[PDB]
Formats: structure tokens, C-alpha cells, sequence
């Protein structure tokens, strides 16, 4: 789709009844409401949408443009929807806060550079299938509670969910990655959300079970340039969890749901490209990389805290983000420990540093000004492989890196400055929630003492 | 006083316990109430005579009570990671309780109060988590560097010095300043190394642990 | 729909079998009698129907006549029915019923056109409302309680099955974070889509809809405007077919302002335009307003207490219309998100943002028209946009008193007669007289111990 | 007791091994922390006891507390035998009277009385009734709000088959309002309510007449011999104090609420009143109406002309106005015969009978201010309306904190109710009126949720 035109020739002919006006607020959660599908063609492509902020999570009237590119069929709704996703605007210039106008401001000042014209993002984002998730923070009592039928937990039940009896196959700890059904219990389910997701524009590559046997699972698709990558992973992520819900099961981008197993990380492939050439390969260096490629690396790496202030943003990053997972920033290509990797056109540059519980759009942004300021300051990477750079200890300590350098961030007005304060707040105040809270393992430690 | 509060403590989970309940000194086991602190009330005597009192003054401390209070200050996070070595200890001392390390005697934002045999400084920042043995010697070589060394406090209400936000920064600030309670050889490195080795142990514990408070904020994410 | 004819018309197209004779009461609840279709086109529009309206509260035999273009087929009754509106008149004179609100409302629109002013009134409700999964309240001498509870709300997110005894698979929502992110976040999509549909079905011509700021199963629909009496059959239209769907879905939706404390309530902005001859009265200056739309909201904030009496007239609503961070503030603004009269050419509009839908559309549409009217006529100046801010009732009695002391502006070419202004304080005194007789669980919080 | 001795010797006899260190809040709550009996007697009549107000309701830095041992009596409810002792709240400095105790405001009140020279003595005499119940239960949260009140006397168990014991239902349980006052077994509560009369008559109370009232889910009513204002506080203070803890220690809870079920009677506390000087009676004359003299005329003029701000002391809760309800001592007029009067007239016995006050309130606060009002009245010959357009109570709390701050200055004269008490006790109380402004109530989804 591309034309106002074209959505109206495909509500015809598909019977849509209602439009469901989209898009990601600052944290990354996809915000909505739903409007039928004449008042869509009759308005939104003239005076579009407009919305209030005022309760919208990290906002504070503003207009909603739509982008009929993103736009697809809802395969969950009972009536027949459509979903486009719109980019906020002054009712006219592009809103501050909004992430997705990050990320095409990203792709502009990439090209007025002039070093690439295309910046090709590929996310690895893995997820948890829960069978019941319950949780609790009340004055009296703090809890929170999973369960999964694959769980090796639940390796000695008597009865499952269903009132059937236990006949076993159950995955071991860190033993789910990777064994064919009938161990792997949510192969099927699994199906399900890879055809949902080529049903609605992704084109999909892989699909399997992940190390956590607590039902951990992973889809893999193919890349896209930053801004489309940004919209591929919402979609990605409705999807998913869509699927889950509607399967009364639940799903789940945490970085680290549960303790003694694998952590949830999003692996982000990389590459530049201009006039269709990729620009990442010389076959003359270390891991086939160019001057660019190694320049791109230097420039993620020195910024490499301020980056992980959007790529690891929640408070339960930090217990995946653990020495004992990429922790440490330095590049190679046989490592499985470094935060940088590297696997003509194929050649680019994985930072396993990420996880899903981040606002794509930012997350990709910051890492792609990280990069051009490598490039354009030709900043030298430390070599491949005690003094090497660590990720940052805390949420707290990633924020205060980011604000103490961020100006490759606000290069070209990319991040704004509202923006950048604006997070940080957020963030701050998640710390504070922390600092407030006591934790069960404190019971464990100290309450007899 | 730290057998005495050893014993103090032995009696309240004892007879709490043999009454069918369980009785306990965490800084703060429910969270939105009140915790749980252990304020210290602490002074200097010679030949059977006190020391702090003197008509002369602000709220009648002697030099060598001023300059007590200025050696408690100066050394604060480092006598915090003694009087307050919990990781629940942390959200207690929450700037929402006494953080403020300045010294009134109206104020009750003031971490030090001060409230003539009677004359005395209190010190309202420890919490009962903690070994009484150990946070009764620190604050008293922290005292006694301060009037060893002159050192003038603040005066007594922007600028001012907070304790730490963690007990992660507890412990660095301990492991780098130290001096004032090797002093006499009180407290030797073997038994700061040991201190900081099993306090930076919890706090690998809670870097590991997941919360239900991420639960609440992440999940749906 | 027009004429008899046409309605005998629909009934043979749609095979009508029953026709609901409705009419809204005196508070704001839409009273019936279902009668056969032959019988309806044999006696409605000749000699009305007949009903004994001693029973219905705040009116004591009376006659009925139809409203065809009210009619709409019931999309809930089992049996094929058609519900047509009525207007209550003397049989033996056929004037108007005294406290018939949907009079009041035709009155208004016929008082309106006689001040050459305008002949249009335009209103448009943004009516919000909450889905629970269960309701249940008594008020007995050893007890009295109310119990509401939602799939979505934030204080089941550790609960361990629902109400199916299927497992809590989370995505529920959390204190004032319930606008709006997508499903299954939203456990309420479906529902909400149900009644957009039977609403377009219906008649309504519709915008939007959406969840809520209050997690617990807030919900809004929006739809097209409409002349003053017909925008008030249609919110009375609307509340029905919410009300029905979600019963019918094995739910309970309510229009009460203030159901839960702690997160936000349900309020009902309306939006108001004058028209003449199909032109906009109120573009022109500040705010792209005329000095007809100044002096309009000039003559709502001088009669702002007697206005709400209206607009706000239960006890739960001042539990809504709290300073506790709500439209209070009787002063216009554009960009001011606590005045009580926002500012948002044939879109320049006043956004009255203080009334709740539990109220008589009838009633409420009518009594801001006056007031706006009253300020016209008499070249009533409001205060400067935006210490000494005008305020909102403090109480139901306080609103009560101000309709006691200031009404010559309602019952001007008598759209609001004495009597019915009597009968509205009398019934909701009345109201008052129960809460000032019953005991609260905050008063045992308080006060018991000692 | 009278000196330090006393109470040391008592001590000794009696084998006290704790003293309760008590006062009375602003809101009416007696707070109290417990000291060895040997501290007791080393430090509070030298230099006194001193604690912390921060936390208490309504204080706010440190004050302290000197002792008055003719309030002393032993604790029959205490494992520990524990001697409990009121105490006066004065600077730690300047031992001056502390403004927001209530208690000091009765001493203070009885000593500006004497200043005027009308009397040298108040005399008060509450008629405090309470309801005693098997089990409550309340919770105000997001989702739901309640209470629930249960009783074995309850009329709406008349057809319950189990009992909490698990007894069959044997009848003989009240109607409504039609509690007073048969014989057992109809009332279940004598014997409990004669547990509480025996404790009164240990504590050191002069009994006079106990029974069950109106009520009946379980409402019942001590009376007790009168006494000077501020003792007649100290007294009352006890009074509760004995009765929650006897329905306490009987599994059992009892509660002062002026309306804590609806349909049945309110609960109230009539307060008799009377001025004395030098042994005699000043309210009686022989040759008028009432055998009210004009001392007695004036003051009930006063408490006519300043009943709503009054009614702000003796009626402080919002619980208040479900029991004054016309439906009940609303009409502010004196009568010698007609019950409907606020004020009732029953030779050294005559006295003035206020009928309004309920006991949810501060018995210090209360007594003072309708004896500020009655003097007021005395020294402006204020006449009263003529005995039977007629005002009424307050119609809410928000109405009386309206008046009391407009009419106040009665209360002022003498020192007696400071500015800063006045003003601490009105923003109190309108707090609890906002609160109220943001609950839900289940009659509003009687009414309104359906609409
Ligand atoms: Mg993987
Ligand atoms: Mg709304
Ligand atoms: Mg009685």
C-alpha cells in the first residue's frame, strides 16, 4: 500500500469495517484508538488525526499523520480492522517526543552526511511463553510468579492445567535449545505467530525454541532500513502477543523474567549501504571489515553507556547484563563473550548488548549516531581478541552517563534535548520506585538479623 | 552497649517467638510505613565527668563535641557501611527519616540532634541491621579523628552531604577511606577486606534477582 | 422515517413484530411499553397511546405521540421490535406535558429561533463509561457495600484464575494508564467494537472510540452531532445500546461519574455551536471566537451553579468534580486543561467540560443552551482567558440552592416550567435527605475507634 | 491519690510493676507509652517526662509531661500489674500550658470560670451511650467499600439457625428499636455490660444506673456520678477506655459512633450542666419557669446563640449529622417538658441538660466550649428564645467549622481556646470532609448507577 487510493481499493475489497489509528509512545508501547474505516479515508489524509497527549505516558493536542506503508490487516479483531501507524505532528512540524520521528530524522541526517544513504537494522528478539503470570506490590506482600508447562519445575506434578495427567518431556535447565517436540510443548503455537507475522508483511527467515526451558522461544526476520526495522519489531511485537493472549497463554520481551536461567536479549545486526553497495566489507582487514565498518565499532564503543541508556532502559536489564551475557565492549569474531560481533552484502556488525524491553526506534537511532560519529571522527576501536569497558553497573549509572554525553545523539536535531531530559526523567523516577521497594531476597539476608 | 544490645535482641525474637510470633530489626520489611532505624546516643567521658557540655555554645556542645560531630560527618558513607550495611537499609534512608548530614537541635531533617551530664549526640541514621559491636566503633573512631584533627562541621542549619544510594557506594567509600579506623589498629584490613568482600556478595545476589516491581513496569513491554 | 406510511413501510421491509413505545422520565431513564406493530399504526397516529403515569417517578392518566424519526430496530430483542419515542401531552388539550424533558428540549429549540439569534443548536457529547466484569451493592441496617471488578483492573495482577478458572496470563492495566495501548492490554476491544457497530447500526453516525484513562474498564465513544432534541435521542439511543450490549455480553456498563475512588471518573464533555441559515455563529479575534461565542460563555459562567444542577445532578458526581487535580474553574480557555470551558469555522466550538452523563440529556443540553442564550441577549462579558476563579458546587444541596435563587434564565418563552424546577430540587433533596440518613465505611475509618 | 508518696506507697502494696504514662490527644484518643514504676517515681514530678509529638495527630520539638496522680488508678485489664497516670503537656522550657492540649484547655477554662467570679465550679455529667458488637468489619479500597456489623442481639438474625459457637439459634433476640430495656434473655449483654460497671466502681467511678438502650443490635448506656469540668474529662476518658477494653478482653467490640447502623436509634452523650459557688447552687430560683435562675437562663442563651460553633466540639465527626437528623435534638430551644428541645430542664439538682453532643468527641474540647458559650451568655445577659423560626443545628461538619470560624471569640476570651487550636481543629476536620468529598458511597450506586 502507498496510496489513500490504494487503502480504500483494499477496505472494499477486504470488507474492512474500522481503521486502528497507531502509534508507539516514548517508552514503546503501541498506542491506539479505533475509528471506521470512512471517517480514516475521509479525514486522515487531509486534516489527519488528532489526539490528546495529556495521559499518553511521556508526553506531557497534537496531529497524527498517517504512513499507509505500515498499514495491515488485524487478524485477531472480531470486526474486520485495519491497523496503520501514524507519526505525531504540530497541528505543521514533527513532534519532539515521538520515536518514530527519531528514526526517520535518523535516516536524513545519515544522508546529508553523505556516508550512506541506507542503514539496514535486523533484530533478534526473543520472547518467554508463560502458561500464568501473576504479580503483586502491595504493602502486605511484593510477589511475582510464572508457570509453564515445559517449566523443569514442574517436572514432578501430579496433574497439569487441564486436569490430564503428567506425561513428562519437560525441558531441563538450560537444556530448551534446541530438541524437536514432543520436549519443545509450544512448537504449534509457535506456527501460529510465524504465519500471523508473514500474513502481515514480514518476510521470515528462522523460528525455534531458545535455551530457558521455561518456555523461551525466538522468530527471526528479515532486515529493513531503521526507521521500517523500528515499525517491522511493533508489529513484531503485537503479534506475539497477540497470538499468546488469544491462545490463553501470555508473552513476554522481559530481558530477565526468572533467576538461575537465560536472560531475553536482542541481538541488532548492522550495516550501512549507499547506491546499493554495501560499505561494511574490505577483504584486506580483520574480520573483512572496512575502515568505516571499524570506525562504526569505535564510535558504539566509546558511546557505548549513553548507548545502552535506550538499547538496556529498564531496571530488569541489568540482572541479564551480568559478568558470568556481552558484558564486556570489544569486538571479534570467534569471541562469545564481546558485546561486538562480526559474522559481501553479508558482512555487518552484531551488538548483542540489547534487549527487547526498549522503544526500537530509539534503541536503533542510538546506535546508528554512535556509529557516524565513529565515521566521522575516525575513532579507532581497541583491539580484537584487563582493562577492557565494561557496561554499566546500573540503570542509574546509564543515565548519568547519557547525560553527560549525549551530543551525538542531538547531531543533526536527531534526539532532541526535550527528549533526552525527558527519558532520563522517566527513567529516574523508575530508580526511585526501586529505591522505595523492598525485595524478598532482603527477607532471605537480613530478617533475622 | 553491644552486649547489650546482642542481649537486647537475643530477648526480642526469643520471647516473641515463644509467644507464636516472630519479631524483627529490618530497617524496612513492609514498604508506603514507617521503618525500622536505631538511633545512637553517644558521648565522651573522663575521671566520672562528662565532656560535651559547655555553657559556651550552640546547643552547649564543647570543642571536643563539635569536632566529634564534624568527624562523623566528614566519614559519613564510610561509617554508614557499618550502621547501615543492609541492602534493605537503603530503603529506609530514602530522601522522601534522616539523610541530611548536618548537625540542629530543632531540626528533625538533621541525621545528628542533639538533645549537663546529659548533653549528647545522636546520631539517627543507623538501623538495628546491623552489628552493634562494629557500628559503635566506627562512629567512635570517626568521632575521635575529627578531634584529633580539629575538623569544623558544617554549620548548623543546598549543599548538603547525603548518604549514600546504595550499599554499593557504601563500600567504595569505605575501601577508600579507612585510616581513621586502622587508627590504634581497630579495625584492621583483614577484617574491612572480609566486610566489603561479603557486603559486594549481596549485591551480586541483587544484581541477579529479578523484582516484582519489574514485573509490574516491564512485563506488558 | 417521516410519516405513518413510512412506518408501516419498515415494518413489512423488516418484518417488525413488537413496537416499544419509549419515553424518558423525569431523571434520565428511558420508560416503556411493548405493543403489537398492527396495534401501533392503528392508534399512535391517530389517537396516541394512552399510559398510567403514576407509577413513574417525579410525574404524579396521559397521552403519548410518536416521534417516527426517532424510530431504530432493536438489535437485542429477541422478537423482532421496532422503538419509537414518544411525547407526553394532555389527551384532552394535546399541549405538552409540563415535565416531559424531551419537551423541554423542543421548547428550547423553538424559544432559540424566536430570539433571531439562531435556529440551530448543535451538541455533541463525549460520553465515557466502565465495563465490569461485576457489580454488586446493598444497603441494609447491618451492612452496606459496593463491590465492582474488571478483568483489566490493576488489583487482579495477582490473582491466580479469573472468572472462567482459566490462569491470569497478566497484560492488565495499571492506575491511570488505561489510555490507551493496544490489545491485549485492552481486554475490552471486541466488546467496545460490538457496540460501535450496533450504535452505526442504530443510526449514529460515528468518529471514534477508545479506552479510558482509568484502568479498571473505562471506555468512550464518539459520535456525530445532531440538533439539541434530536443529540438528546440519540445520547438516550446511545446509553441504551451500551447498556444492552454489555448486558447481553454478560458485563454491566455504567455512566455513574465516579464508581471507583483513586483513579479517574466519567464525565461528559459537550460540545456546543450556534447556527443560522447554515452558517457558524461562533467564528470570528481571540480564540477565533465571535463576541455571540464570548457572550455565550459569559452567560454559562454567570449561571454556572444553576447550569450544573442540571448537568450534574447526582451525589457521585461532586466526587468527580473535585479540586483534588477536573474542570472546576469556571473561566474559558484554549490551552488551559482546568478550566471548565475549553476552546478547541464550522469546527469553532465551546467545550463544556464539567457535566457527567448521569444526567438528563434533555435537561442538560437545554439548561447550557439558556444560560448561553441569556448571556447574548444581555451582552454578558466572561472573565479574562487564562485567584478569584469562579468554582463549581461544593455539594448537590449548594447546586440545588443556586437553581432555587437563579432559573428566570430557564424558564424565559417557559422551555423550564415552575413546576418541573420544583420537582427536580424536590426529587433530588430528596436524594440528599437518604445520604444525610446513611452511615459510610470512610465514617468507621474515622471515626469507630474511638 | 494526692502526693508523690502516695503513689509510692502504693506501689510497694499493691506490688505495681509498670506505670502508664497517658494523655489525650487533640482528635480524643488517649495515647500513653509504659515506664517502670521506679522511673516513674525518679523523674515525672522532678523533671517530668518527656516524648516526641511529631507523630501524633495534630502536634505538628520535643514537649513534656507533668503528671496529675489524683487521675492515677491500676489497669484491671493488664498482664502486668500497671498503674495508668494522666499526664499535662507543657514546654520543656518555660513549663507553660501547651496550646493544643485539650486537657490544659479544661484547666485553663475552669480557671478563667473563676476569674469572672460568676462561679468557682463547672459541673459536668455526660450520659455517654455505646453499642457493643459480636464482630465489625470495614475497608475502604479502589475496587470495593464497607462495613458490616454483627450482633447476637440482632434483629436481623432472628432467623439464623448456628450461632458463632455453633449453638442453635434459641431466640430472644431484640426488634427494632425495642431494646429498652427488657430482661435477659432478651438482653444478652447484662452480664458483660455489669463486667463494665464493676470495673468503673475499681477504677474509682461513682456509679449511678446502667441498662440497654433504644438500639437493638447491642446498644447499651452507663451513667456515673457528675464532677468538676476537667475531672469530669479525666473520668469520661477512663470511662471509654474501661469500656473498649472490657468488650475487648470479651471478645467483643464496643464503639462511641453517634450513628453506626441506619434504621435504629443514634448513639448520644448528654451533657447535665451546673455552676457552683462556695457549696451552693446557682442555677435554681424558685420563682420562675424552669426553677431556672438567671445565671441558668443567661447560659442557656449562650448556648442557643453559639450552638453551631458549639456543635463544632460537641459534634465533630461527619458520622455526626446521620444521628442530629430530623427525623433527635435539631431545634435549638429549652423546654421543661418536650423532648424535641436541644436543651431539657429535669434544689441542688437542677441543672441544664444539652442533648445534641454525641460521645465520638473530645470530652476536654466539648465540656469547655459549651461552658465558654453558657458564660458568655451570663456576662451580656443574653436572653434566650422564649420556652416551647427556630434555629437549627449545622446541617453538616463543613457548616459547623463554617460558623466556628466566623463565631470564636467566646472561646478565646481568657486564653482559654487558643487561635492556634481553633484553627489546627478546623483544618482537621475539613480534611476528613475532603476525604468524604472523594469516596464513593453504596447508597450513590443505589441511586445513580443504573442512570
Ligand atoms: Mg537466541
Ligand atoms: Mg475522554
Ligand atoms: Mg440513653
Amino acid at each position: 500500500l502507498e496510496t489513500k487510493a490504494d487503502a480504500e481499493a483494499l477496505i472494499n475489497k477486504e470488507g474492512i469495517e474500522y481503521v486502528s489509528v497507531r502509534f508507539t509512545d516514548l517508552i514503546g508501547v503501541q498506542q491506539h484508538f479505533t475509528v471506521p474505516a470512512s471517517e480514516f479515508l475521509k479525514d486522515a489524509f487531509t486534516d489527519g488525526m488528532p489526539f490528546d497527549g495529556s495521559s499518553v505516558e511521556g508526553f506531557q493536542d497534537m496531529k497524527l499523520v498517517p504512513d499507509v506503508s505500515t498499514a495491515f490487516i488485524d487478524p485477531f479483531r472480531k470486526h474486520k480492522t485495519l491497523d496503520v501507524a501514524f507519526s505525531i505532528v504540530d497541528p505543521d512540524e514533527p513532534y519532539s517526543r515521538d520515536p518514530r520521528q527519531v528514526a526517520g530524522k535518523a535516516e536524513a541526517y545519515l544522508k546529508s552526511t553523505g556516508i550512506a544513504d541506507t542503514a539496514s537494522f535486523a533484530p533478534e528478539a526473543e520472547f518467554f511463553i508463560f502458561d500464568k503470570v501473576r504479580f503483586e506490590n502491595s504493602m502486605q506482600r511484593s510477589f511475582y510468579e510464572v508457570d509453564s508447562i515445559e517449566a523443569p519445575w514442574n517436572s514432578g506434578i501430579d496433574t497439569e492445567d487441564d486436569g490430564t495427567p503428567n506425561i513428562a518431556f519437560k525441558n531441563r535447565v538450560k537444556k530448551g535449545y534446541f530438541p524437536v517436540p514432543p520436549i519443545d510443548h509450544t512448537q504449534d503455537l509457535r506456527d501460529d505467530m510465524v504465519a500471523n507475522l508473514q500474513k502481515v508483511g514480514l518476510i521470515l527467515e528462522r523460528s525455534h525454541h531458545e535455551v530457558a526451558g521455561a518456555g523461551q522461544q525466538e522468530i527471526n526476520y528479515r532486515f529493513n532500513s531503521l526507521q521500517h526495522a523500528g515499525d517491522d519489531l511493533m508489529k513484531y511485537k503485537y503479534v506475539v502477543h497477540e497470538t499468546a493472549a488469544l491462545a490463553g497463554k501470555a508473552a513476554t520481551f522481559m530481558p530477565k523474567p526468572i533467576a538461575g536461567d537465560n536472560g531475553t536479549g536482542m541481538h541488532c545486526h548492522q550495516s550501512l549501504w549507499k547506491d546499493g553497495k554495501p560499505l561494511f566489507y574490505d577483504e584486506k582487514n580483520y574480520g573483512g571489515l572496512s575502515d568505516l565498518a571499524r570506525w562504526y565499532i569505535g564510535g558504539l564503543i566509546k558511546h557505548s553507556s549513553s548507548v545502552l541508556a535506550f538499547t538496556n532502559p529498564s531496571l530488569n536489564s541489568y540482572h541479564r547484563l551480568v559478568p558470568g551475557a556481552p558484558v564486556n565492549l570489544v569486538y571479534s569474531a570467534r569471541n562469545r563473550s564481546a558485546a561486538i560481533r562480526i559474522p559481501p552484502a553479508a558482512k555487518r556488525i552484531e551488538f548483542r548488548a540489547p534487549d527487547p524491553s526498549c522503544n526500537p526506534f530509539l534503541a536503533f537511532s542510538a546506535q546508528l549516531m554512535a556509529g557516524l560519529d565513529g565515521i566521522l571522527n575516525h575513532i579507532e576501536p581497541p583491539a580484537p581478541v584487563a582493562g577492557i569497558k565494561q557496561v554499566p553497573s546500573s540503570l542509574a549509572e546509564a543515565m548519568d552517563a547519557l547525560e553527560e554525553d549525549h551530543d551525538f545523539l542531538t547531531a543533526g536535531d536527531v534526539f532532541t534535548d526535550d527528549l533526552i531530559d525527558t527519558w532520563i526523567s522517566i527513567k529516574r523516577g523508575e530508580i526511585d520506585q526501586a529505591r522505595l521497594a523492598p525485595t524478598p531476597l532482603e527477607y532471605e539476608l537480613y530478617f533475622h538479623i | 552497649a553491644g552486649d547489650d544490645l546482642m542481649k537486647y535482641k537475643y530477648v526480642v525474637h526469643e520471647t516473641a517467638a515463644l509467644a507464636g510470633k516472630a519479631a524483627t530489626f529490618m530497617p524496612k520489611p513492609i514498604a508506603g510505613d514507617n521503618g525500622t532505624g536505631m538511633h545512637c546516643h553517644q558521648s565522651l567521658w573522663k575521671d566520672g565527668k562528662p565532656l560535651f557540655y559547655d555553657e559556651k555554645n550552640y546547643g552547649g556542645l564543647s570543642d571536643l563535641a563539635r569536632w566529634y560531630i564534624g568527624g562523623l560527618i566528614k566519614h559519613s558513607s564510610s561509617v554508614l557501611a557499618f550502621t547501615n550495611p543492609s541492602l534493605n537499609s537503603y530503603h529506609r534512608l530514602v530522601p522522601g527519616a534522616p539523610v541530611n548530614l548536618v548537625y540542629s537541635a530543632r531540626n528533625r531533617s538533621a541525621a545528628i540532634r542533639i538533645p549537663p551530664a546529659a548533653k549528647r549526640i545522636e546520631f539517627r541514621a543507623p538501623d538495628p541491621s546491623c552489628n552493634p559491636f562494629l557500628a559503635f566503633s566506627a562512629q567512635l573512631m570517626a568521632g575521635l579523628d575529627g578531634i584529633l584533627n580539629h575538623i569544623e562541621p558544617p554549620a548548623p542549619v543546598a549543599g548538603i552531604k547525603q548518604v549514600p544510594s546504595s550499599l554499593a557506594e557504601a563500600m567504595d567509600a569505605l575501601e577508600e577511606d579507612h585510616d581513621f579506623l586502622t587508627a590504634g589498629d581497630v579495625f584492621t584490613d583483614d577484617l574491612i577486606d572480609t566486610w566489603i568482600s561479603i557486603k559486594r556478595g549481596e549485591i551480586d545476589q541483587a544484581r541477579l534477582a529479578p523484582t516484582p516491581l519489574e514485573y509490574e513496569l516491564y512485563f506488558h513491554i
